[PDB]
């Protein structure tokens, strides 16, 4: 399972 | 930015007998940038029959990928794998012998 | 006894050709089970192992639409760098990421990683301690102050430590007769006259192997990289110009040592 | 913090609203939502430097966007009696998903068949009690804002030019005086509790202030009676030994 | 799609008392859950952002768990305070947007040490009565006489003297009208305070 991440750089 | 060179490793899945089917592998590593080339060759002419795998990397980040065909092995028959990449002045064709 | 899972993702900026291309695979040790690529007609995540295809259906779509959302993350983050490094938007970038997760017998967490690449070269990577940063350049100690300022490293920690080994321990247990069952490799001796001797190593998961009267010649000796077969198995060969191979493997029983026999 | 103008709007049906919102400064993300009663708080869309990155069930007569300077601005057009909520406009450092939104105050938006029934209210001030004075030793003024409609009313006292907010309370919502009738105006009430000997003191002044929101002066107005104009309607007490 | 409930939906408790606050969503591919207060005037105030993986947090006396696998969420309130009074809204975030919850109105009711309670006439069509200075379990009940207004019972803190009081407001523009029945149809304390001439 991936990870639910929004993390623009 | 950096430029590495493809290492190619063409082979076979299971060892060489001239009938049984077989397949074809031509596996390129350690590259970077990712675009890159990679045709398979029968008697020189092209195989359009080419899957490959998806596109993954190393620790060292180098790019690597697994072109595949499945093929009849014969004595006559003689194949190679053109791979064309950045930093080649010319497109690489490595042989495709049976015991290495 | 320790297992691993993994997750790779790659973007490639095509200017003037469209969006860049996303490609993510996902690896449980040496095994790949999914994959998505923006290259589809409907891009989705899709199964490449048996004991993924159980999911249903709310995985999927909740797999897939963390792989649009990357993409997207991802196709921002290829715009801002060009601002960080000022560089041309004509020009082709990549960036590549991989998080995961380590688990010993007992399935209890051992490393959690998270790195970025953007170049081929370091960008930002969460520390051993899942709680820092270490930036390569400048240019990653703005993302690094703006991932602080959000805390972005709790919820990849929360993920390493929390979910990422819960989902690990579900594929093991589903998939235990492929994943969790070594295969030792099939050996072999050949010779070419110059002369040489090639130790060969085929069909054998995991992809870890090793290969004069006991002494080692490890400065000549050819040792190619470990190379997939095909059917999740690997293979491997050892050269030096002329003596005894040197083999050890998972699943063999006792480290081999082989000669060539005429 | 988020800023939002205008604070209140009273409107009628087929007209036309632009609200604003100043985000917080560095923030490069703006929301806009919509809080009723039978259906809550609502997301209505997101932007994100310019673009916009979510849309919640947004109407088509509802229009927004974020301009160069980050600030937004939703425009409610052909406007309807349900579009009567509370507006908030949310504001975040970027896109981040293990990051918080930052909320302004809110625009209330009032929309009503015709304004013709909007009232200013009639304000009051009641003196303390001569038996509260003696029994508990502190004396209660009230203030009862009467007649008003909408309830967009705002009701605060002064202590000698001063805001007070120590010893004052004020009813959360305003009650009907005809829960009879549809169109029935509203009532309010508040207390400001002072020392019994704060009281005596005849130098202090004592003055509920009621802020009214109704029409602007830029609305029409037909009627024979005064224009329900956006007004302060002040009562005023003396302290008296 | 995604349906976020709330339970309860008001609580009037004393002060001192810890709360449970329940939260209920049906999709868990969530980014992160959020418990916000509004309090009127002031807008939407995050309290806790719990992140996706984690199942907990914690904030002074605030202390919210996660569950995913379920759909649930509680928000836990040591000691409630009267300064604690507002909407609680669980928040939650999908792939596509946010949604929000019915949310928890929370009044906090302040202890009254020695209640006084009284009614009294206030100077100056209206006349207005005015009982105060009651236990914060006195139940201020609605008129049986429309043309009697009564009001919710209101907490005014005096800071200076750490002194908050109770009181309601009831007025009518009616002749025989007067405030020894004025709230006759609450239940008042037998030791009411009727001043009369
Ligand atoms: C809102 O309306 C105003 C006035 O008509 C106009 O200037 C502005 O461009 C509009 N904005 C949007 C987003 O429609
Ligand atoms: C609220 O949640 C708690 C903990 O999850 C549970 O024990 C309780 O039954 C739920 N319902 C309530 C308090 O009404
Ligand atoms: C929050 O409450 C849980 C039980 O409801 C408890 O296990 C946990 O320790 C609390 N968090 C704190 C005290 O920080
Ligand atoms: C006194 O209280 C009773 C409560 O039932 C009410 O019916 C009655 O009208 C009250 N007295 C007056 C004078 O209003």
């Amino acid at each position: 399972g991936q990870v639910m991440v929004v993390a623009p750089r | 930015m950096i430029q590495r060179t493809p290492k190619i490793q063409v082979y076979s899945r299971h060892p060489a007998e001239n009938g049984k089917s077989n397949f074809l592998n031509c596996y390129v590593s350690g590259f970077h940038p990712s675009d890159i080339e990679v045709d398979l060759l029968k008697n020189g002419e092209r195989i359009e029959k080419v899957e490959h795998s998806d596109l993954s990397f190393s620790k060292d980040w180098s790019f690597y990928l697994l072109y595949y065909t499945e093929f009849t092995p014969t004595e006559k028959d003689e194949y190679a794998c053109r791979v064309n990449h950045v930093t080649l002045s010319q497109p690489k064709i490595v042989k495709w012998d049976r015991d290495m | 006894g320790s297992h691993s899972m993994r997750y790779f993702h790659t973007s490639v900026s095509r200017p003037g050709r469209g969006e860049p291309r996303f490609i993510t695979v996902g690896y449980v040790d040496d095994t790949l089970f999914v994959r998505f690529d923006s290259d589809a007609a409907s891009p989705r995540e899709e199964p490449r192992a048996p004991w993924i295809e159980q999911e249903g259906p709310e995985y999927w779509d909740r797999e897939t639409q963390i792989s649009k959302a990357k993409a997207q993350t991802d196709r921002e983050d290829l715009r801002t760098l060009l601002r960080y490094y000022n560089q041309s938007e004509a020009g082709s970038h990549t960036l590549q990421n991989m998080y995961g997760c380590d688990v010993g017998p007992d399935g209890r967490l051992l490393r959690g990683y998270h790195q970025d690449a953007y170049d081929g070269k370091d960008y930002i990577a969460l520390n051993e301690d899942l709680s820092s940063w270490t930036a390569a350049d400048t240019a990653a100690q703005i993302t690094q102050r703006k991932w602080e300022a959000a805390r972005v490293a709790e919820q990849l920690r929360a993920y390493l430590e929390g979910e990422c080994v819960e989902w690990l321990r579900r594929y093991l247990e589903n998939g235990k007769e492929t994943l969790q069952r070594a295969d030792p490799p099939k050996t072999h001796v050949t010779h070419h006259p110059i002369a040489t001797l090639r130790c060969w190593a085929l069909g054998f998961y995991p992809a870890e192997i090793t290969l004069r009267d006991g002494e080692d010649q490890t400065q000549d000796t050819e040792l190619v990289e470990t190379r997939p077969a095909g059917d999740r198995t690997f293979q491997k060969w050892a050269a030096v110009v002329v003596y005894t191979c040197h083999v050890q493997h998972e699943g063999l029983p006792k480290p081999l040592t082989l000669r060539w026999e005429p | 913090g988020v800023t939002q103008t205008p604070k209140h709007l009273i409107t009628a049906t087929g007209q036309r609203v632009t609200l604003r919102c100043s985000p917080r400064s560095g923030d490069l993300s703006v929301y806009w939502y919509q809080q009723s009663l039978d259906q809550g708080l609502q997301f209505l869309i997101q932007y994100y430097n310019g673009e916009e990155r979510a849309k919640g069930n947004i109407l088509e007569r509802f229009s927004a966007q974020q301009f160069p300077d980050l600030h937004s601005e939703l425009n409610l057009s052909s406007l309807e009696l349900g579009d009567s909520a509370l507006y908030f406009c949310a504001s975040s450092v970027a896109t981040y998903s293990t990051d918080t939104q930052y909320f302004g105050p809110g625009t209330r938006l009032t929309v009503l068949e015709d304004l013709k029934n909007v009232f200013p209210p009639e304000v009051a001030v009641f003196e303390p009690s001569e038996a509260e004075i003696s029994h508990t030793q502190k004396a209660t003024l009230v203030c009862l804002a009467t007649g008003f409609f909408p309830d967009h009313v705002e009701l605060s006292w002064w202590v000698n030019g001063k805001e007070v907010h120590s010893g004052v309370c004020t009813d959360p919502q305003p009650l009907k005086e005809q829960p009879a009738l549809n169109d029935s105006r509203y009532a309010l009430s508040s207390r400001l509790r002072v020392s019994a000997t704060f009281w005596q003191n005849p130098r202090n002044h004592f003055r509920c202030q009621v802020q009214f929101y109704g029409l602007s002066e830029n609305d029409e107005w037909t009627q024979d009676r005064a224009k329900p104009v956006t007004q302060i309607v002040s009562a005023e007490a003396w302290g008296r030994a | 799609k995604q349906e976020v409930t709330q339970i309860p939906a008001a609580l009037s408790v004393p002060e001192g008392e810890n709360l449970v606050l329940n939260c209920s969503f049906t999709d868990s591919a969530i980014y992160n859950l959020q418990w916000f207060r509004q309090d009127p005037g002031k807008g939407l105030t995050s309290l806790l952002l719990i992140q996706s993986s984690q199942r907990e947090q914690t904030s002074g006396r605030l202390n919210a768990s996660l569950d995913k696998s379920s759909g649930r969420s509680t928000l836990y309130i040591a000691a409630s305070q009267p300064g604690d009074s507002a909407t609680y809204l669980c928040a939650v975030s999908n792939f596509n947007k946010f949604y929000f919850g019915s949310g928890t109105k929370l009044n906090v009711k302040p202890n009254i040490q020695n209640p006084d309670p009284a009614v009294y006439q206030l100077r100056d069509d209206k006349s207005v009565c005015l009982f105060t200075d009651f236990d914060s379990q006195t139940n201020v009940s609605q008129s049986k006489d429309s043309d009697v207004y009564i009001t919710d019972k209101c907490v005014l803190d005096m800071r200076s003297m750490d002194f908050k009081s109770n009181s309601a407001v009831a007025w009518s523009n009616k002749s025989d009208f007067a405030c020894a029945n004025a709230f006759n149809n609450s239940i008042i304390p037998e030791d009411t305070f009727f001043p009369s001439p």
